[PDB]
């Protein structure tokens, strides 16, 4: 985790939280804090990258999260302007593009000759009022392959995690998706797509088709809430999503969606931990397994 | 500043576009039900008209008018107002019964002494026989409608699904029914005051149909209006978008110029 | 490319990726060279650099380069100087859309946004022009027509209106041509439909000769000849 | 009571139970309050 | 032709024999009949088209044989079977309460409909 | 024909087009293509005008079309920036007004004493998506007398040539105008600014008077259209305007207007080209010529 420009107090909490979740047994926190000098801040992601390269070079995999390159940008600006190097758009040096592009190009998934080893990366960019047209955002958007775009309205509307599906895209996407989860999430994509379009129809007499969409859409959105700082295993993501896909959650009340999730999971843990183990180990769900899964969901849905 | 005031205004325009779009769709939804009712009603009316035709009937004055409380459904309100004024040339002063707020207001302005009866007006739901019946019943009792030898009702006939023509018809008095020439080919009673019964029955039967026709014309108009609104809103989106884009460029240029000016020193 | 054209007399096709990134790279180099960046931060030498690049692309007597360039508009602001400068050089524009591709059309070309500046009547042949204009008019009317046809109902489709709809929905499918590189990728054997047969295909659909062959018997097939086969298969 | 009002009350009575549909019941609802008028001047808009 | 109609439903659109209860007692119409106007009283109505017979409970209305042999029946609402025991029980209770309670006219209708219903 | 800032290829098409229409023999082409150096482009209109002035100072009548002075602005902008002279408004240098004005004012109808010289000037400005407010366009507008603004919407909506009549003015035009074309042109500018007004409020104006104007207006618009690269004779234009102005074009259904034009002209020539020769020399219509034309127009219109 590359904490860029963040106050030492904030990073102390981060460290403490990591310790609480006992995650220091794989985490490294490269820290260039607010106090730390703007040259240190400038070279900080580059420095961080080298740590990652060692893992990648060892053929291992790792994930480096640059948070946030926006403050790195400002620091480079400070250096450049002070070194009297020519200013540029939004008073950022012209080769800020070159620097950022170089940084994000040190992340890679290597060839098996080289070891196959990877350095997964996930840069975080802070948008100043969602101004994606802003010079540092626009540049980064071009360099990156994919974006996930968090949306303030959703956050306020208590949808945590607040991810606006419309403005989140992955262009690597399903190539790197668990096969089981891929099977059970084509439907999910289509349902949500309709829900977005049929969103404004929420404001008198509504078509039965739209109302079906609305029930499915609202329940799905509710399903996609997750209480932050509690992650959830994929082998427990798939049963819940299967239910939603089969629209078995449509009947369940919004208030009971939350209750449904934990209860269904507990039901699976007692009743069908064969299924859970199968999901976990097989990673692919055969027609028979998806069959069995439907049965289990129905039974739980009845209670 | 320019950019932000443009942008907020453009967002407003966007929201307006969205609302007018949404409204247009919901209007269509309502319109289907409206049309369905009007057929069945019109068929029933036609059966009564069969008598009046075959009878060869044909009739102060009364004016009854029909609008909904709801606005934003074209020029129904004022085309009807225009046609009321036209039939208030025919007889200058008349007793105005206004069924519905939209005609009530416009008409109230044009003739204020003429307004004698008014109705809060039929609600969201399309007109129903029960409602028509009570309005008719009060029309007979309160206004003594038959006393006025002219009775005329105004409503909006939904001429085509893209048009509405405000239309009127004359309600045939019981006196008329008596003296109808082919009255003699409709006979079986004289100990039943069939004119006095049939008059009352067709006071309502005609009125319900007129109301149903009107309500449908209103919902149709609303669809039309909300569609045209969407088009107008689109035009503003495009015009203010061009301004937005230009304004965006201008900010970049002005800001850049400031940096350059500083650099030059 | 110029070695091929000039010294091997062949036609070439030169792809460029983002020419937006040609601009972006150039803008930086100007600023680095210390030159005052012109409006919207773009090179003071913005025009000339595009000019040099895009006047070496031409038909010489020897051969001709032809260049397909990729233009990634900056926020869709056509008014921005960099797209404008590009558009000045451009001769044709191919406007692929994914909505169109989602209507099952491979190629993904959005036909109403497909435009060339050598779509000129004389240039393409008068006959070709007339056929093209009709197909464009047909599609244009069809698209608009479907807007209110969908809402109003298909009962509103008059004899005149449904003549256009029948032909149009048939044309829409007829556009779908599986092609050789994606023979594997779609899984459907490729088709390389040459220009003469293109004129022929549209001539017949316009003359409604093959308007009696089902809509999806024009789906995912090539030329006029091809849909003779497909007609047989539809029946089979 | 007027003849068609007489029939109306009868129709309502026929709408009296579980052996029948909602649309009838909806047709047996009353909204409007007949807004009595005079002169301009308005005697109260008594419920219909 | 036979128009049997409600505002929202047209039950029939000449139909062989129709038997109607009117303020004239009961009248039956078969083929040509002189062109009457009759107030239909709250009724049990039978309509026969061919030998097939259909039974209606009708809220009263108007009946008019036209001189073009169109039996225009207009009524506010009607089938007999849909109207048809618990409903009668309820109607009896409501009739009683209204009996004690325009309220007089209402009660008269309640009794009339209750009797007419009681007949079936 | 001054070609500034244009592709050398495009210019070659132009030359070939001109030589196809064998017009080259009376015309000069000056070229300053996009490839040609920015200072060469800067001096390019000025140099072209010198050649023009030699003709003007032969007393001879001439025309010079400067395509596109908007590209001269970009060139001068480039030059100015490269001379490190501070950027002006809209980043176009501060002497850009001076540049255009010095160029433009070298075109003149010299007095009979000084030679009777003429050198007509048509300078072609490339608006960035219209909007005549824009520093370079406004600077040019102020120098020029008259504008021929062209409307994209109309171009798209198949009016070729797409001459916006809201924004086309000629601030000294009527003096030039031939008496024939003053008489026949009976305030057609006013009339079509009654059509412009009428169609403004048509989507209301259901008045038969407005409708009559609309019917005339729409039909008049059809007459304006001309298939580019096939220009009509002046003599021939006189009857067409007579027809439309005198409202004999309501007698033609809108669809068949194109047929009417050619047929009308063929009819007139065959019936009596004597009239057309007469207006060709007289350049005025006598009461008799006017009547003869009215009569003849009525004759074809009827037929």
């Amino acid at each position: 985790y590359v904490a860029v420009g963040q106050k030492r107090s904030t990073v102390a909490q981060l460290v403490q939280t990591l310790e609480q979740h006992d995650a220091m047994k794989y985490s490294i926190i490269v820290a260039a804090t607010a106090s730390e000098a703007a040259p240190l801040q400038y070279l900080a992601p580059f420095t961080a990258a080298s740590i990652g390269e060692w893992f990648r070079d060892n053929g291992k995999h790792a994930l480096i999260v640059y948070d946030d390159l926006s403050k790195q940008a400002v620091a480079y600006r400070q250096l450049s302007l002070l070194l009297r190097r020519p200013p540029g758009r939004e008073a950022y040096p012209g080769d800020v593009f070159y620097l950022h592009s170089r940084l994000l190009e040190r992340a890679a998934k290597l060839s098996e000759k080289e070891g196959s080893g990877s350095l997964t990366a996930l840069p975080v960019i802070e948008t100043q009022g969602g101004d994606v047209s802003a010079y540092i955002p626009t540049n980064v958007i071009s360099i990156t392959d994919g974006q996930i775009f968090l949306e303030a309205e959703l956050f306020y509307k208590g949808i945590r995690p607040a991810i606006n599906v419309g403005l989140s895209v992955s262009r690597v996407g399903s190539a790197a998706q668990v096969k089981a989860l891929k099977q059970v999430a084509g439907s999910l994509k289509l349902f949500l797509a309709q829900y977005r379009e049929v969103a404004a129809f929420a404001q008198s007499d509504l078509d039965a088709s739209t109302k079906q969409t609305l029930v499915r859409g609202e329940r799905l959105t509710q399903l996609l809430k997750q209480n932050q700082y509690s992650p959830l295993a994929t082998e427990e993501q798939v049963p819940l999503i299967y239910a939603g896909v089969n629209g078995h959650l449509d009947g369940i009340e919004l208030s009971r969606i939350g209750e449904f999730e934990s209860s269904f999971l507990s039901y699976l843990k007692s009743n069908h931990n064969e299924l859970l183990t199968e999901i976990r180990e097989k990673g692919e769900l055969s027609k028979e397994l998806l069959a069995s899964l439907k049965s289990a969901t129905e039974s739980f849905v009845a209670t | 500043a320019t950019l932000k005031e443009v942008e907020m205004r453009l967002k407003s325009i966007k929201n307006i576009e969205k609302i007018t779009k949404t409204m247009k769709i919901v209007a269509s939804t309502r319109l289907s039900k409206a049309e369905k009712a009007k057929i069945s009603a019109k068929k029933m009316d036609e059966a009564e008209q069969l008598f009046y035709k075959n009878a060869e009937t044909k009739n102060k004055e009364l004016i009854v008018a029909i609008t909904s409380d709801k606005g934003l459904c074209g020029s129904i309100h004022s085309q009807l107002a225009k046609a009321v004024r036209r039939h208030l040339n025919d007889q200058p002063n008349a007793d105005i019964v206004t069924i519905g707020d939209k005609i009530k207001m416009q008409l109230l302005r044009t003739h204020p002494n003429n307004i004698k009866l008014s109705i809060n007006g039929i609600g969201k739901d399309a007109p129903t026989f029960q409602e028509s019946a009570l309005i008719a019943d009060k029309l007979l009792s309160v206004m003594k409608a038959g006393t006025y030898p002219k009775i005329s009702i105004f409503y909006n006939d939904p001429v085509s699904s893209l048009s509405f023509e405000p239309s009127e018809k004359p309600i045939f008095n019981a006196k008329t029914i008596e003296q109808s020439p082919s009255f003699g080919k409709f006979e079986i009673d004289t100990d039943a005051n069939v004119p006095r019964d049939l008059f009352e029955y067709t006071l309502a039967n005609q009125m319900l149909t007129a109301m149903a026709q009107g309500y449908a014309a209103e919902i149709s108009a609303r669809r039309n209006a909300m569609d045209n609104a969407s088009k107008n809103a689109g035009d503003m989106i495009n015009r203010y978008s061009i301004l937005y884009n230009r304004t965006r460029q201008a900010v970049i240029t002005n800001e850049l110029v400031d940096i350059i000016t500083g650099a030059s020193s | 490319a110029e070695y091929f054209r000039d010294e091997e007399g062949q036609d070439v096709l030169l792809f460029i990726d983002n020419i937006f990134r040609f601009t972006q790279a150039g803008s930086e180099v100007s600023a680095l060279l210390g030159r005052i960046p012109s409006a919207v931060g773009y090179q003071p030498t913005l025009a000339t650099d595009m000019g040099l690049l895009q006047e070496r692309i031409t038909t010489t007597k020897k051969g001709s380069v032809t260049s397909v360039q990729a233009v990634y508009v900056p926020a869709d602001d056509l008014t921005d100087p960099a797209p404008a400068t590009t558009f000045a050089h451009l001769d044709a524009t191919t406007v692929l859309s994914r909505g169109i591709s989602e209507l099952g059309i491979y190629p993904a070309v959005d036909p109403l946004d497909s435009k060339s500046r050598l779509l000129d009547a004389a240039v393409v042949g008068q006959e070709h022009y007339d056929v093209a204009s009709k197909v464009q008019e047909t599609l244009q009317t069809y698209k608009s027509l479907q807007d209110i046809i969908a809402i109003l109902g298909m009962d509103e489709l008059s004899e005149q209106d449904k003549l256009t709809v029948e032909r149009a929905r048939k044309i829409q499918r007829f556009l779908s041509q599986p092609f050789a590189v994606a023979e594997v990728f779609t899984g459907i054997p490729g088709k390389l439909v040459r220009l003469k047969d293109t004129v022929a295909s549209f001539k017949a659909v316009l003359e409604g000769k093959y308007d009696n062959i089902p809509e999806h018997a024009f789906y995912m097939v090539g030329g006029i000849e091809d849909v003779v086969a497909k007609a047989e298969k539809l029946a089979a | 009571i007027s003849y068609a009002a007489y029939l109306n009350v009868a129709a309502q009575a026929i709408r009296s139970t579980e052996l029948q549909t909602a649309s009838v019941l909806n047709r047996s609802q009353t909204d409007a309050f007949y807004t009595q008028y005079k002169n301009a001047s308005e005697p109260t808009p008594i419920t219909k | 032709k036979l128009q049997f109609a409600l505002p929202h439903e047209t039950l029939y659109s000449e139909v062989t024999q129709v038997n109607l209860p009117a303020k004239s007692g009961r009248i039956g119409v078969l083929a040509n009949h002189v062109p009457t106007v009759e107030q239909l009283l709250p009724g049990v109505v039978e309509v026969m088209e061919g030998s097939n017979s259909k039974k209606f409970f009708i809220s009263g209305g108007f009946a008019t044989v036209q001189p073009d042999s169109q039996l225009c029946v207009t009524a506010i609402e009607a089938p007999l079977e849909s109207f048809s025991e618990n409903i009668k029980n309820l109607l009896a209770e409501a009739k009683k309460n209204v009996s004690s309670s325009r309220e007089a006219a209402e009660a008269a209708i309640q009794v009339e409909v209750l009797e007419n219903l009681q007949s079936v």
